[PDB]
RNA sequence: GACGGUAUCUAACCAGAAAGCCACGGCUAACUACGUGCCAGCAGCCGCGGUAAUACGUAGGUGGCAAGCGUUGUCCGGAUUUAUUGGGCGUAAAGCGAGCGCAGGCGGUUUCUUAAGUCUGAUGUGAAAGCCCCCGGCUCAACCGGGGAGGGUCAUUGGAAACU
RNA sequence: CGCGGUGCAUUAGCUAGUUGGUGAGGUAACGGCUCACCAAGGCCACGAUGCAUAGCCGACCUGAGAGGGUGAUCGGCCACAC
């Protein structure tokens, strides 16, 4: 049985990246959604949208690739997983390839990168790296 | 302990002029022994690296313990890098600090002159050659010393005084005015090479 | 591609490693060397040669290297970032070293470094000891690396909003 | 009892004091309760910092200093603080 | 005034009169792998009158030894 | 393994072990036992002299003491140098170090020590083979 | 004023009384001569010695360090060689012969609430000495003195509510 | 009184003032601290019990760090004086 949406995602970007897929589509959640927005927004990932059906919704995301079918998205990691949760305190936040990455973090302020935590200077729980 | 042998057989060792004369240099550029003048082998890394360090220490005339503590400060200087400020502290060495003043030939002259105690810091006696020197501190000749053969010799023999030094031959009294830079330095250390052999 | 002219590249004898074949007489001694050549401002190879007689696996090593070269990014005088190269037994991390610290590696990786131009940068090995494989895997690793400019470019904002 | 005294610091031959509040059985360099001053005797005239307010807190809590510290305390005029805060 | 640890705690054992025995129920991270770990804590705690039954929430808070191992006073019964 | 199996049984390392054993214990007549305390040497009496055949690669006549320690363990010991003084209820001292020729050699026996004569005509290293500067 | 005529200072005389230790086959900076002849012996590992040994002994040179030098002993490191950071289990060591299942571990989407975990602020405390940062004193340093910081899966208390 | 710091499961049951209550006595003081009566309870795979080892700590050595090792000198606490 799934046990982790949140790293199912990731993988499906993983692997639907490597053999530069367009688009993929994951069952929405709104953890999802938070990271899926922060991707958009971070320009990684070209585009999102959601769509409604009567299990729980479903969210499309459309890969983005540079020029010369570059990948933008070098690889994504889970950070905390079920088995073992990761919190970090305010001076602990990471930066991701000395900031060219980002780090999804989820807090009482909401699911925000490691550069605005570390600006509110909150901590969290370490949700992924992305780069 | 202080080193005492010969010095070019040091000198040619290690490859450079320790004198920056190049007097040891110019006849039987070898090292010592009788391997010296034949063909030898090439020279791994860490011999470089071990030659560079060499060069460093024999050049201030110092042993490897009070060598290796300087290192360790040269690093706990924050800002700049780690083997230029040692290069800089080393400088700073009160020995050389006569030297450069001119106030004596060589090196091991100058530690002489420091340790009999002939030189004094701001009109205080030292005997002490490590003693660190800083910046704007006036190095000033014992004036019982003043009027004595060596140090008249070295005075009038030497002509170039470096750029960050600042000396008046009537006084004997002499300072750093800033610290000296990398090129003003010996060019032909590679302070990288050091710091990477202490790094072992 | 790099064109290996208009460089002046030098060459560093990495390992000279003495390869035998068996034939029905008896064995048939080769010389086998690894050569990594660098430009010392971010372009560096690696090459191999075989050959009966030392000097000639040398200049067969140093051309496939030239032939070879590739283009490292060094922010300063390091690496913008950390990175993990793996090629078979070979697995080198190297991470951004701070100025003046030297290039803390050991043997194969540090003649890439030297000719690659690096200055200051540490690594260490957690694979193999075997030159070919830690060669190979430190320029996977150098190739890995990846400029805050082209960075930026490919997500569409400045350096100065990536970072 | 409660004593204002000075605990010995420094090295040989090259005393330091510090003049701590500590219960009198307490050893002399060992558990002491709180640090109210120092004194270096080794200056031709002997430094000394001292919490005026801490030390007059202590005298009227019960403290007894030595002698050597109520010596300070009249020189630094505490002792007298004390009297007239008596009186 | 200062205050006295109070507890919240499910009983376990009531069938010594004018006592109960309680669980803490709290759980503490591993110290080299940083889990949270379900770690059980129980309690002796006075009853005044057995009021509460095995499997009850209960409030108890420390007091002054009472016997060789009560050192706690009930206070509320939150749950049956 | 998943970390709640770590948690469950949590890693165990390996246990080393001195190749020098017989120094790393002590006596006590009182008590009648073997004390755990390390040692740099130890004393003891030599209860035979004589020389052993190297392994299978080598041939010699390595030269060889049987002792019987301080803390009453018999164990053989090496004599390095050319030469030397002992003979059956000499007493020495020894230290650490194998002889990867002898099977069961651990231990070397310390010249220049108690009744171990210096390396005669010894004149490099001299610190070692224990003999005083000509 | 025990230390004690001690530290300290002045003046006179003299290069005169004051350098050893280990190592040089590779790892590892340091090489040649004899003597020896699988012997004597060396060795931390690889391995050296069978009559032309840079590997043994000596000599001469040379490298390292220095009032020290080398050996032994012990802990850490190298060791990712118990891998939380940071490993693996087709053939190199490693998937139980298989299943059913208590406890335990983990767990689909979402609304509200709670605030144990989690994040955060304040307060108290975590002595002094010692590491570390500044600033002074000893002719320098060691050392000494002063001012800070650090050190808690801490206690009380106020917040935040994404995740558990 | 909460919490923290050794190994062994080829150590799995331990406990009878033991567990609680009611009294009484006793203590500077609470308390099975002691005693009488009443009950049968109490601890334990979250490792009781047993065995082995060990004074604990501020600190010290190492390590890039996480950690590993140590517990002299100095300070605190504890325990002992054939
Ligand atoms: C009988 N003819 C054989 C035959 O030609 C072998 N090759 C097929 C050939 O092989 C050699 O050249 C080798 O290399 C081996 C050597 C033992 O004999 C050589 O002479 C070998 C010839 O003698
Ligand atoms: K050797
Ligand atoms: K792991
Ligand atoms: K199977
Ligand atoms: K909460
Ligand atoms: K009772
Ligand atoms: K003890
Ligand atoms: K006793
Ligand atoms: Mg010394
Ligand atoms: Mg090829
Ligand atoms: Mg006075
Ligand atoms: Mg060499
Ligand atoms: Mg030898
Ligand atoms: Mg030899
Ligand atoms: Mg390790
Ligand atoms: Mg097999
Ligand atoms: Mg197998
Ligand atoms: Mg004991
Ligand atoms: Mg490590």
């Amino acid at each position: 049985v799934m046990t982790d949406p949140i790293a199912d995602f990731l993988t499906r970007i993983r692997n639907a990246n490597m053999v530069k897929h367009e688009t993929l589509e994951v069952p929405a959640s709104k953890i999802k959604r938070d990271i899926a927005e922060i991707l958009k927004r971070e320009g990684f990932i070209r585009d999102v949208e959601y769509i409604e059906d009567d299990k729980q919704g479903v969210i499309r995301v459309f890969l983005k690739y540079g020029k010369n079918e570059e990948r933008v998205i070098t690889n994504l990691k889970r950070i905390s997983k079920p088995g073992l949760r990761a919190y970090v305190k305010a001076d602990e936040v990471p930066k991701v390839l000395n900031g060219l990455g980002i780090a999804i973090i989820s807090t009482s302020e909401g699911v925000i990168t490691d550069k605005e935590a570390r600006a509110k200077n909150i901590g969290g729980e370490v949700i992924a790296y992305v780069w | 302990s202080r080193y005492t042998g010969p010095s070019w057989k040091v000198s040619r060792r290690l490859g450079i002029s320790l004198s920056g004369t190049g007097k040891e240099l110019a006849r039987r550029p070898y090292k010592p022994g009788q391997h010296g003048p034949n063909s030898r082998g090439k020279v791994s890394e860490y011999g470089m690296q071990l030659t560079e360090k060499q060069k460093l220490r024999h050049m201030y005339g110092m042993n490897e313990r009070q060598f290796r503590t300087l290192f360790i400060k040269a690093s706990k200087i924050k800002e700049g890098k780690h083997g230029v400020n040692f290069m800089v502290l080393l400088e700073q060495r009160l020995d050389n600090v006569v030297y450069r003043l001119g106030l004596a030939t060589t090196r091991r002259q100058a530690r002489q002159l420091v340790n009999h105690g002939h030189i004094t810091v701001d009109g205080k006696r030292v005997d002490i050659p490590s003693y660190h020197v800083e910046v704007g501190q006036v190095i000033g000749v014992r004036e019982k010393s003043q009027n004595i053969s060596t140090i008249k010799e070295a005075v009038e023999a030497t002509v170039g005084r470096p750029a960050f030094v600042s000396f008046d031959t009537e006084k004997l009294e002499g300072s750093f005015t800033r610290l000296p830079e990398r090129d003003e330095l010996y060019p032909e250390i590679d302070e990288a090479l050091v710091v990477e052999y202490y790094n072992q | 591609y790099i064109d290996p002219k208009h460089l002046e590249l030098e060459d560093r004898v990495v390992a000279i490693n003495r390869v035998t074949k068996v034939v029905k007489g008896g064995r048939r001694l080769r010389f086998a060397a690894l050569v990594v050549v660098g430009d010392k401002n971010g372009h560096v190879g690696f090459g191999t040669g075989k050959a009966q007689e030392v000097p000639e696996a040398i200049r067969k090593a140093i051309e496939d290297a030239k032939k070879n070269l590739v283009e490292v990014p060094m922010v300063g005088s390091t690496i913008p970032h950390e990175v993990i190269g793996v090629f078979g037994g070979g697995r080198i991390l190297m991470k951004p070293a701070v100025e003046g610290s030297g290039v803390a590696a050991g043997g194969p990786v540090r003649a890439v470094l030297e000719l690659a131009g690096v200055a200051d940068i540490t690594s260490k090995s957690l694979g193999s000891n075997t030159p070919i494989n830690v060669v190979r895997a430190t320029v996977e690793g150098l190739k890995q690396l990846k400029r805050a400019e082209e960075v930026a470019a490919l997500r569409g904002k400045s350096v100065e909003e990536i970072i | 009892a409660v004593k204002i005294r000075l605990k010995r610091m420094g090295s040989k031959k090259s005393p330091f004091y510090r003049i701590v509040v500590a219960d009198s059985r307490s050893p002399r360099d060992g558990r002491f309760i709180e640090t109210v001053g120092t004194y270096n005797p080794l200056k031709d005239p002997a430094e000394v910092v001292l919490k005026e307010d801490l030390v007059l807190d202590w005298l009227s809590k019960g403290a007894q200093p030595s002698d050597t510290v109520r010596n300070i305390l009249s020189k630094e005029g505490v002792m007298k603080k004390h009297h007239e805060a008596k009186n | 005034r200062n205050q006295r640890k109070v507890y919240q705690g499910r009983v376990v054992s009531d069938k010594m009169d004018k006592t109960i025995t309680v669980v803490v129920e709290t759980k503490k991270n591993h110290p080299i792998y940083g889990k949270r770990m379900k770690y059980s804590k129980k309690y002796k705690a006075h009853d005044e009158n057995n009021t509460a039954k095995v499997g009850d929430i209960v409030k108890i808070m420390e007091t002054r030894p009472l016997s060789a191992t009560k050192r706690f006073r009930l206070l509320e019964v939150v749950e049956e | 393994p998943t970390i709640n199996q770590l948690v469950r049984k949590p890693r165990k390392s390996k246990v080393e072990k001195s190749d020098s054993p017989a120094l790393n214990k002590g006596y006590n007549s009182f008590k009648k036992t073997q004390t755990n305390v390390n040692s740099p040497q130890k004393r003891g009496v030599c209860t035979r002299v004589g020389t052993m055949t190297p392994k299978k690669p080598n041939s010699a006549l390595r030269k060889y003491a049987r002792v019987r320690l301080s803390n009453l363990i018999e164990v053989t010991a090496y004599i390095p140098g050319i030469g030397h003084n002992l003979q059956e209820h000499s007493v020495v001292l020894l230290r650490g170090g194998r002889v990867k020729d002898l099977p069961g050699v651990r231990y070397h026996i310390v010249r220049g020590a108690l009744d171990t004569a210096g390396v005669n005509d010894r004149k490099q290293s001299r610190s070692k083979y224990g003999t005083k500067r000509p």
